[PDB]
C-alpha cells in the first residue's frame, strides 16, 4: 500500500493505489483507500491492516463528528486515547488526513504528526518512494498536486510489490 | 374552542426564531389534541397521539419549542434526560417516575395529565449503541425497553391514583451525530412517527434572537438598568456585534448553540451592571465601539500543538 | 352465558387480520373459563388454564389479539416485558410486582383478577440463553425461574389482600428467531402447553388493515379531518400505493411490521392535517397520484459500502 | 482445504472438499465445508481451524436472523463486531458467503471484501489455485458455474495436499 | 430598598481580604435579585439568575465570600461536594436532595427558597475527566448530567410541598489545575455565564487577615484570653512573623491556604491557653521573641531522597 498527499496552490490532494495482498499473492487490485468524512469535507487514507485501517478511520470520523469537524483537535483528542492508563489497543495501521487547513497522519499506537514545510506526507510500504518523486517533484516542478500525487503514485508502484496501479485520488476544491 | 395549526405558528414564531418544521410539527400535534375529543366513544380512544423525534444541534431551540407550546395549551409539561435512568437501584430511579413527577406538577389534576400532558425525554440519542467506549450497553438498551410501557400506552400508580399514558404526547431529541434513529429499537421506532430536523443557528439568526423575541436578551437588560434609573439603547451595528462574537466562539471552540448570546452579553454589560446605582438619570448608548472594548480580543489562544509532534 | 370459541374469533376478526391460529387458541383458552364453573366443587379447583406461547415476527399482533380479548372478556389485563426484571434491587423490580400491577389495574377486584386475570409475558425469548455475547445469563435464566412461581400457582400479597394465580390465564411471546422455545426452562416448556405461531405480513394484509378492522387508520383520518370541516375519501388505488410502499421499507431497511402503516400515513396526511383549517366546507380526494407525489420517492439511500474493502 | 465460488449466467455456485488433515496425516475425506443458511437461501463455506470456521459460521448465522437476512448488511454488522475497544477475540478462519445477490468473503480478523468483475472468490490453502483455473475457465469458455467450480475444485485438489476430490457443491437456483 | 453593588462589596470587605474580582461578581449577582422584582409580570419571570463559576486554589476565600453573602442577603444558604454524588443507592444521594436540604434549613420557607436561595457546588472540577485513573468517568459525567435540571430550572418535592429552582443563585467552584471549565459538559457551561479567578494569598495578606477583618484570629484570642482575666496584645512584628511561618509551610509542604493560619496560631497559643487560669490579672505581650520561641523552627524534614536512586 501507498498513500501520499500533496497541497500547493491551495489545493489539498491525497491519493493511493488499490492492490490488496495476502502474503504475497494479491486478492484484490481495485480497493479505495482514500475517502472522505464529514460531509465529505475531510480527506483520509490508510495504510497497514485491512481491519486495523477501518477501526483506526472509524474511530477518528466518529471524533470529527463529536466536534465541528475540527482536524487538529480531532487528531489529538484520538491520540489521547492512548495516552491513559487504560491501554486502549494498539492498532497496526496509519492514516493520512488532509481539510482546507492542514494535514496530518495518525497511528495506531497514539501520535499526530505534522509535515514540514512542503506539505507532503505518505504512509504505507511504497510511502517513501513516492514520498521522493513527490519532494523532488516539488522542488523543481510546477505541476499541480494533482499532478504530482497521481505521477508519484505510479513510480511507487513500479518500485513496490504491495503497490499496484488502481489509483483513487481525492482532492479537497 | 382553540387555537389551529397556523395560529400555534404564530404564538411559536414570537419567541422563537427559525425551526419552522419543528413549529408545524408540534403545531399539529397540538391541533389533534382538538380534533380527537370532537369525536365519538368509539373513536375518542382509539385514536393516539402521533409522537415527535427532533434531531438537531445543542442549544437550538428544541426545547423551547416544546416548553412554549405546552405553555400556551396549558398543558401539564415535564423534561428529562434519557441517560438519567441508565441504572437503577431504587423507586425514583425508574421510568415510572416521570408520570409521577409529572402529576406532581399538576396538583394530581389526573383529567389534565391524561387529557393532554407533554413529555420531554431529552437526549434520546445517548441510550443507543455509539461507539466502541461501550461499557455498559445492556443498560441503554434497557431504559428504551423501560420507555416502551409508557409511549405504548399503560398505567403507572401514583399517590394522587392512577394515570393512563395513552393520550400523553411524547417528544424526544438528539442531535444523533454519531447514531441514527434507526438506531433505536424497532418497537419505539415505530411509535416516534414523526421526525423534524432542527437547523444550526446562523449569525443573522443570532441579531434576530437577539431583539425580535418576547423578552429578548436586549429588551431584559434594558428593563433591568431601566430599574436603577439608567436608559440604555442597542444600536443597530453593536447587536450585529454581539451576534458575531456569539457564533464566533462557538465556532472556534465549544458550540453552545443560542447560549453563548447569554454568556457574551454578561461579558459585555459587565460594567454597567455594577455602576448603574451610581448612574442615575443617565442614559447608556451601546454602539459598536462600545462593544469591540467591552467584548475585548479573540477569546482566548488556540493551543494545541502541545500535544503534537 | 357467554360466547364460543367460533363467536370469539369473529369478535376478534373485527379487529384484527389474519393470524386464525392465534385467534383460535385464545378463544379456546376463553371459553375454559365458562366451561369450568360449571363444575363442581372438586374439579372445578384442580382443572387449571392452558398456557399460550405466541411465536412470531415484530408488530404482527401477537399483543393486539391478546388486549382484544381481555376487552371483550372484560378481564383484568397486564402487560410486561421479561426483560424487565433482569436484575432487582428494591420491592417494584421483582416478578411478583407483575400481580400487584394486574390488582391495581382493577381497582383490587380480588375475585376478578383470580377468576379471569390475563397476563401477556412479551420477548420471553429475550431471556433465555442466545448468542455469546451473554454477559449475566445467571440473570436472564434467573426471571424463568422467577416466573415458574407465578405459572405454577402461588400466592402473593398486595396491599388490596391475598391473590392467588392458579387460574390466572398467561400469555408469553417471541419470534425466537435465534432461542427456540425448548430453550426456555423444563418447569417453564411444561407450563406453556400451546404454541401457536403467528405469520408475516404481507402488502395484501396491510391492504386490509388500512380499512378492514373497526377504527383504521383510514377510518381515523376521515373522521379527524371531518371535524375541521373537511371530507376525504381513500380510493382503492391509493391504499393499495400506502401497503406497498408501507411493505416496501419494511424489507429494505428495518421490519417494524403493520407499525409501519402509521409511519407512512403520517408521512402522507402531512399536509392537509396542516392546512385543514383553511379548507373547510372541501373534500379531498386521496387518489394514487396524491399518495405517489406525498409520500416522496425510495426512502433514504442503501448506504453500507462505506465499510467494505 | 479449498472453497470457490462462480456467478454467471443468473447462477450461483459455492463448492469445496472434503479432507480433514491433522499436521501432515488425513483424519477424515468426507467434510461437508459448504452448507445452506437462513431457510436455506444464502450459501456459506468456510475454511481454516475446524472450531475457528464453525464459531465464524455460527457467529454469522445469528447475525442474518436479526436481520431480514441481507447478506451485506449481515457482514457488516459481523464485522463490526471486530472495530471497537472490546477486543473480540479473532478467529483463524474465512467464510465465503453469497445469494442471489452478492458474494463475499469474511474474516475472523474482522474485514469484508467483494469480488471483482468476474465473480470469482476462493479461500483456503488451496483457493488461489481453484481461482486460476476459474478465472480461466471464465474469460475462455461458456461452461455453466455449476461445472467451473468443479472442475477448478478437482485441479486445486491435485495440486494442494490439503485439499482432496470429495467435493460438496450448492447452489442457488 | 436594598444594598448597592459598591455597598456589597463594603459589607464583604469587612470579612473578607483581597478577591476584588470575587467580590464584585457576586455584589452583581444579589442586586440583581433586586433589579427583577421590581420588573412587571412577564419579564419578573423570563429573567433568571447569572450563575458564577469561581476559580481558585485551596483555603483562599471562595466559600467565605459565598457564606458571607447569603448571610448579609438573609438568603436560604446551602454547601455541597460535588463529588458526593458519584454513585448513588438511595433518595438522599440524589442531586435532588440539594433542594430538599436547602428547603429543610429554612424551615419549609417555600417563598424564601425559590426567591433568593443559594447553592454553592464546591469542587466541580472534580467531577470532570482529568488524569488517566478515571476509573468511573460515566459516573462523573453523570452528575454533571444531574445538576442540570437544578441549574436549568425545574421542580423538586420536599415534605414542605414542591419547589421551583428556577430563581436560585447557583455559585461553583474549583482549582481547575488539570482540568479546564471548558471541560464541563457544553449545557453546564452555558449555565455558568460568568467565571471569576480568585488569586492564591501571599504573606502580606495573611497578616491582614490576622487582624483586618471582624473577628479576627487574633481579637478572638483577645477575647478568649480576655475570658480567664488575662490581657494579651499582639505587636505588628509579632503578625509579620506568624503570617511569614504559615506562608512558609504552605509552601514547602501542603498548601492549605488561609487555615495555615489557625494551624499555627494554635501551635502558637498552646501554652497560654493551658496558663490562663493561673494569669489572672496579668497582661502578656505577643511579641517577635515570644513567636520564635513559640513556633520552633522549621516544621519538619524535607526527607524525600529515601525513594531516590
Ligand atoms: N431558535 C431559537 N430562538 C430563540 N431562542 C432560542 C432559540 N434556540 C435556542 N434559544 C435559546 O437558547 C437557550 C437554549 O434553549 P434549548 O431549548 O435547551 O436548545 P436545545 O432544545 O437544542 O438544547 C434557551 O434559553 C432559548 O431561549
Ligand atoms: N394482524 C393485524 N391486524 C390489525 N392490526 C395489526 C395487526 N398486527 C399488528 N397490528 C397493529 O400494529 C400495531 C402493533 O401491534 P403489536 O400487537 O404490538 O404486534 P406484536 O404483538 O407482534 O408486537 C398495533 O397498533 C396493531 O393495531
Ligand atoms: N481572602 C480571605 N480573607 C479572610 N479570610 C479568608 C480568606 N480566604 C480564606 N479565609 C479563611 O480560611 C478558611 C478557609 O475558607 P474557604 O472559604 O473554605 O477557602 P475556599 O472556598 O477556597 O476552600 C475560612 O475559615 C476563612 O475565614
Ligand atoms: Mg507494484
Ligand atoms: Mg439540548
Ligand atoms: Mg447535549
Ligand atoms: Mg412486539
Ligand atoms: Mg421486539
Ligand atoms: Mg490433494
Ligand atoms: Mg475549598
Ligand atoms: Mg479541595
Amino acid at each position: 500500500t501507498t498513500i501520499v498527499s500533496v497541497r500547493r496552490n491551495g489545493q489539498v490532494v491525497v491519493g493511493g493505489d488499490g492492490q490488496v495482498s495476502l502474503g504475497n499473492t494479491v486478492m484484490k487490485g481495485n480497493a479505495r483507500k482514500v475517502r472522505r468524512l464529514y460531509n465529505g469535507k475531510v480527506l483520509a487514507g490508510f495504510a497497514g491492516g485491512t481491519a486495523d485501517a477501518f477501526t483506526l478511520f472509524e474511530l477518528f470520523e466518529r471524533k470529527l463528528e463529536m466536534h465541528q469537524g475540527h482536524l487538529l483537535k480531532s487528531a489529538v483528542e484520538l491520540a489521547k486515547d492512548w495516552r491513559t492508563d487504560r491501554a486502549l489497543r494498539k492498532l497496526e495501521a496509519m492514516l493520512i488526513v488532509a481539510d482546507e487547513k492542514e494535514s496530518l497522519i495518525i497511528t495506531g499506537i497514539g501520535d499526530v504528526v505534522q509535515p514540514e514545510e512542503d506539505q507532503i506526507l505518505a504512509i504505507g510500504s511504497g510511502g517513501n518512494y513516492a514520498l521522493s518523486a513527490a519532494r523532488a517533484l516539488v522542488e523543481n516542478t510546477e505541476l499541480s498536486a494533482h499532478e504530482i500525487v497521481e505521477k508519484s503514485l505510479r513510480i511507487a508502484g513500479d518500485i513496490c510489490v504491495f503497490t499496484n496501479t488502481n489509483f483513487t485520488i481525492e482532492e479537497l476544491p | 374552542s382553540e387555537m389551529t395549526p397556523r395560529e400555534i405558528v404564530s404564538e411559536l414564531d414570537q419567541h422563537i426564531i427559525g425551526q419552522a418544521d419543528a413549529k408545524r410539527a408540534v403545531a399539529i400535534a397540538l391541533r389533534n389534541r382538538w380534533r380527537r375529543m370532537q369525536l365519538q366513544e368509539p373513536l375518542r380512544h382509539e385514536v393516539t397521539p402521533k409522537n415527535i423525534l427532533m434531531i438537531g444541534p445543542t442549544g437550538v431551540g428544541k426545547t423551547e419549542i416544546a416548553r412554549r407550546l405546552a405553555k400556551l395549551a396549558n398543558a401539564p409539561f415535564i423534561k428529562v434526560e434519557a441517560t438519567k435512568f441508565t441504572e437503577v437501584g431504587y423507586v425514583g430511579k425508574e421510568v415510572d417516575s416521570i408520570i409521577r413527577d409529572l402529576t406532581d406538577s399538576a396538583g394530581g389534576a389526573i383529567d389534565a395529565v391524561e387529557q393532554n400532558g407533554i413529555v420531554f425525554i431529552d437526549e434520546i440519542d445517548k441510550i443507543c449503541k455509539k461507539g466502541e467506549y461501550s461499557g455498559a450497553d445492556v443498560s441503554r438498551e434497557g431504559v428504551q425497553r423501560d420507555l416502551l410501557p409508557l409511549v405504548e400506552g399503560s398505567t403507572v400508580s401514583t399517590k394522587h391514583g392512577m394515570v393512563k399514558t395513552d393520550h400523553i404526547l411524547f417528544i424526544a431529541s438528539g442531535a444523533f451525530q454519531v447514531a441514527r434513529p434507526s438506531d433505536l429499537i424497532p418497537e419505539l421506532q415505530g411509535r416516534l412517527p414523526i421526525r423534524v430536523e432542527l437547523t444550526a443557528l446562523s449569525a443573522a439568526d443570532f441579531e434576530r434572537i437577539l431583539t425580535e423575541p418576547h423578552a429578548s436578551l436586549t429588551e431584559q437588560y434594558k428593563a433591568l438598568m431601566a430599574t436603577e434609573g439608567v436608559n440604555i439603547a442597542f444600536t443597530t451595528d453593536a447587536v450585529k456585534k454581539i451576534a458575531e462574537a456569539a457564533f464566533r466562539v462557538n465556532e472556534k471552540t465549544e458550540n453552545i448553540g443560542a447560549r453563548r448570546l447569554h454568556t457574551v452579553m454578561e461579558r459585555l454589560m459587565d460594567k454597567i451592571s455594577f455602576s448603574a446605582s451610581d448612574m442615575n438619570g443617565q442614559t447608556v448608548n451601546i454602539d459598536a465601539a462600545y462593544v469591540a472594548d467591552a467584548l475585548g480580543e479573540v477569546v482566548e489562544n488556540e493551543d494545541l500543538s502541545r500535544f503534537i509532534l
